[PDB]
């Protein structure tokens, strides 16, 4: 399951 | 003054090798004016294009475009010769005037862009936050396409100095030269700077003969 960065903070 | 008009990011051009030049900082009261020349990246080009961007990112596709257009009627001539005046001006009401004159021929064009055009509060905000986070990555990616560009200025002007040099230059200094260019154009297509300059430098040490010439 490829994953996902969060939003720059 | 506690408030004034400003143009909110930098707003350029699309460069030979895929990079934003800026012509306006962000950030820069408006009206504002400014001016730049530029020249051909390749001999005998007689049109050229304006693309113009807003946006503070180095690779001139991850900025907003505006608009483009064409300016051709350019006498073809070596790269580097042709002197083509872009011209940026922002009037009081924020409408954005480019123009780009070819100083040999006189030849000109222009574009009008809207005050509406352009990226939002929000994309300016994350345009602004999304160069702070990949400040180091576009630095490399510009270091990439000046050593890319160099790179192409040296297969340049071997290849000019092979030319010239003719029947003169030996048949085993040429074969080297030829394969050391093949090498250097092969490394140019990848994104290791590093590995350009290597093939320049071999390229370099089997031109020995030629540079005499």
């Amino acid at each position: 399951r490829p994953r996902l960065p969060r939003p720059r903070p | 003054v506690l408030l004034l008009d400003v143009t909110p990011l930098s707003l350029g051009i699309e460069t030979m090798g895929g990079v934003m030049t800026t012509l306006i900082a962000k950030n820069t009261t408006i009206p504002t004016k400014h001016s730049q020349v530029f020249s051909t990246a390749e001999d005998n080009q007689s049109a050229v294009t304006i693309h113009v961007l807003q946006g503070e990112r180095k690779r001139a596709a991850d900025n907003k475009s505006l608009g483009q257009f064409n300016l051709d009627g350019i006498n073809p001539a070596p790269r580097g010769m042709p002197q083509i005046e872009v011209t940026f001006d922002i009037d009081a009401d924020g409408i954005l005037h480019v123009s780009a004159k070819d100083k040999n021929s006189g030849k000109e064009q222009k574009i009008t862009i809207k005050a509406s055009s352009g990226l939002n509060e929000d994309e300016i905000q994350k345009m602004v936050r999304d160069a702070e986070a990949n400040a180091e990555a576009d630095r490399k990616f510009e270091e990439l396409v000046q050593t890319r560009n160099q790179g192409d200025h040296l297969l340049h002007s071997t290849r000019k100095q092979v030319e010239e040099a003719g029947d003169k230059l030996p048949a085993d200094d040429k074969t080297a030269i030829e394969s050391a260019l093949t090498a250097l154009e092969t490394a140019l297509k990848g994104e290791d700077k590093a590995a350009i300059e290597a093939k320049m430098q071999e390229l370099a040490q089997v031109s020995q003969k030629l540079m005499e010439i």
